[PDB]
RNA sequence: AGUGCAGAAGAGGAAAGUGGAAUUCCAUGUGUAGCGGUGAAAUGCGCGAGAUAUGGAGGAACACCAGUGGCGAAGGCGACUUUCUGGUCUGUAACUGACGCUGAUGUGCGAAAGCGUGGGGAUCAAACAGGAUUAGAUACCCUGGUAGUCCACGCCGUAAACGAUGAGUGCUAAGUGUUAGGGGGUGCCCCUUAGUGCUGCAGCUAACGCAUUAAGCACUCCGCCUGGGGAGUACGACCGCAAGGUUGAA
C-alpha cells in the first residue's frame, strides 16, 4: 500500500494553516493522490476488480464533497478544482 | 519494516566449504542495496518429507538480513528454482 | 500465552502436531486463537520446505 | 522364495491382490479372490476368503514366508482375511506401515450408482 | 462527519511453484495374470500393460494454520519467498462551522458454461462404442470416448441475485455466542461509540415472524399492485460479437 510515511507525509501539506489536517481539501487530496498511485495496479497488473471499491468508495466521498462548495467562497472551489487533480 | 529473515536449504551430500560457499552468497546477495547482517547459525542437516533426487535432504543454516526495498531476497528467490543445488528458497518477513 | 513462534522452529510445533506430519484441529485444542494462528501457521510456512510430512 | 518374504497385498473392492513378494519385485507369489471360485458377493467376504492366502503360501513349497512388515495397501474387508490367515506357515505376519490409499483429494472420482 | 489515526483483521483482493496428492504413460530397482469392471455383463489394459514406486522436473493445487471465522454492496472466497492495495473504521473526534437524504440523466457493470490468445488432454465427462433388463432400455450402472477438463487479451447477463428480504428517525427486558479490534479497564468484572446471529420479554401485522442489536408506530423516493387465464401468440420499437433482448392490441 501507501506506505504510512506516505500518508503522513502527504496529508501535512495540502491544507494551510486553517489550525489543523482534515479540511475538504487534504482530506480529498490524500484520498484521491491514493487514487492516483492505485491506479497503477488498476493498470500495470490490471488485474485489480476489489481496490475498485476502496477506490469508488471514497470517489463517491470526494465528490459529495466537491459538488457544493462553490457557496464556501468563490476561491475555494474556483482555485481548489484548480487545487485539486480530478476532474470538473 | 519488512526483514527477509533469509534463510534457505543447501546442498545434502556435500562438504563444508559447500555449504560456506552457499552460506556467504545467501548472507552477501543483500549487502548491495541494504545489509544489516545480524548472524549466521549452521542449523540442521536434516531430511524431509519425501525424495528430492533420490535424497529426501540438505542443509540449514541462519541468516538475518532486512531490506525494506524488497529486490534483495528477490534475487536469493528467482535464481534458486532452476538450479537443481538450491532446492528450497523461504524467507520470511520479520515485520 | 506463549509468545511468538515462526519459521525458526518447526518442531516447536510439534506440541499440536500429528503423526504424518500435519497439526490437530483448533477446536480440539482451544487456546489464544490469535496467537496459536500464527504459530500454526509458521509451520506451514515450513509445509514449504515440508520437514514434516505428509505421508511416509 | 528367497527364503523371506515380503506382503505388498492389495484388496479393491474386487480382486483382493493378495501378493506376498520379496523387497524388490521379485515375483515370489500372488493371489485372488479370482483364484478359490468365489464371485456371487463371496468375493470379498470374511466366509469366502478363510483359505485365501493357502493358493499362495502352499503353491510355495521351499519358501513357507517368515515376516510380512508389511504394507496393507489396497484396503477392503479381504485385508483381514489376508493378513490372519497369513499364518499358516509361520509366514508371521509381524509389522504394519498405515499407509492405504489415502491421495489428497487432487484426483477425480467416478461415479455414483443409486 | 470525512482525511489524522495503534494501525488491524479475515479464504477483502492481485503473489512466480523452489518442493508435494506427480495423475490413466511405461524398459523399468520389479515382473506377469492381473491397474481394474459391475442392479446384468460385455465393456475393458495382457501375442512381454501389471501390483508401488528406484530416477518421477513437469499439465498444477496449496492437499495440511481452514472454523459456520471474517474484508466486501450481491458472484465470491484457503500455505506464502510475498510482488502490491484502498477504504472499512472499533476511541474520541484536531481542522471547517451544515460540512444535504431515494438517487429515471450519464457510466453502467454482474454464475460455470455463452462468450477473446492459441496452448487444448491430467484425460476423464456429453454422444455414448458396449453389455443387459423383472413382461418391458442407446439408459442414473459399467472400463474407455472427439468441445471443455491446462488460459495473462472483445464484451457481458440470463439463475430459485431462493437474498423471492429495496434503502432515511428512534423504539417499549437485556443478557447473549462473541468479533481482529476496544470505551472503565488488567488469564479478574465489561458496554455499545460499535459489529453480528439470535432464545426471546413488550407490543403490533393477517395467519406468521421481528425484538435495546425490530416488517409493529412516525416524516421516504424508483413505484408497482388492485379477480384469472390466454398473452407474449397479430405485431412491435430500440440497444446489440453471442445466448439474444426489450417492447405489445386483441
Amino acid at each position: 500500500a501507501i506506505s504510512q510515511e506516505r500518508k503522513n507525509e502527504i496529508i501535512k501539506e495540502y491544507r494551510v494553516h486553517e489550525t489543523d489536517t482534515g479540511s475538504p481539501e487534504v482530506q480529498i487530496a490524500v484520498l484521491t493522490a491514493e487514487i492516483n498511485a492505485v491506479n497503477e495496479h488498476l493498470r500495470t497488473h490490471k488485474k485489480d476488480h476489489h481496490s475498485r471499491r476502496g477506490l469508488l468508495k471514497m470517489v463517491g466521498r470526494r465528490r459529495h464533497l466537491l459538488n457544493y462548495l462553490r457557496s464556501k467562497d468563490i476561491q475555494r472551489y474556483r482555485e481548489l478544482i484548480k487545487s485539486l487533480g480530478i476532474r470538473r | 519494516m519488512r526483514t527477509y529473515e533469509v534463510m534457505y536449504i543447501v546442498r545434502p551430500n556435500i562438504e563444508e566449504d559447500a555449504k560456506k560457499a552457499l552460506v556467504e552468497r545467501f548472507n552477501g546477495i543483500l549487502a548491495t542495496e541494504g545489509a544489516e547482517v545480524l548472524e549466521a547459525k549452521d542449523w540442521g542437516k536434516r531430511r524431509l518429507a519425501y525424495e528430492i533426487n533420490d535424497f529426501k535432504d540438505g542443509f540449514y543454516n541462519i541468516v538475518r538480513v532486512k531490506s525494506d526495498n524488497n529486490k534483495a531476497t528477490d534475487e536469493f528467490q528467482r535464481l534458486a528454482k532452476i538450479s537443481d543445488d538450491i532446492i528450497r528458497y523461504m524467507v520470511i518477513r520479520e515485520d | 500465552g506463549i509468545t511468538h513462534i515462526d519459521y525458526k522452529d518447526t518442531e516447536l510445533l510439534k506440541r499440536f502436531i500429528s503423526e504424518r506430519g500435519k497439526i490437530l484441529p483448533r477446536r480440539v485444542t482451544g487456546t489464544s486463537a490469535k496467537y496459536q494462528r500464527m504459530l500454526t501457521t509458521a509451520i506451514k510456512r515450513s509445509r514449504h520446505m515440508a520437514l514434516l510430512p505428509y505421508v511416509k | 522364495n528367497i527364503e523371506n518374504g515380503v506382503a505388498h497385498i492389495r484388496s479393491t473392492f474386487n480382486n483382493t491382490i493378495v501378493t506376498i513378494t520379496d523387497e524388490f519385485g521379485n515375483a515370489l507369489s500372488w493371489s485372488s479372490a479370482g483364484a478359490l471360485g468365489f464371485k456371487g458377493s463371496k468375493k470379498s467376504t470374511p466366509f469366502a476368503a478363510q483359505m485365501a492366502s493357502e493358493t499362495a503360501s502352499k503353491s510355495a513349497m521351499e519358501h513357507g514366508l517368515k515376516t510380512v512388515e508389511v504394507t496393507v495397501k489396497g484396503p477392503g474387508p479381504g485385508r483381514e482375511s489376508a493378513i490372519r490367515a497369513l499364518q499358516s506357515a509361520g509366514l508371521e505376519v509381524t509389522a504394519i506401515r498405515d499407509v492405504t490409499p489415502v491421495p489428497h483429494n487432487g484426483c477425480r472420482p467416478p461415479k455414483r450408482r443409486r
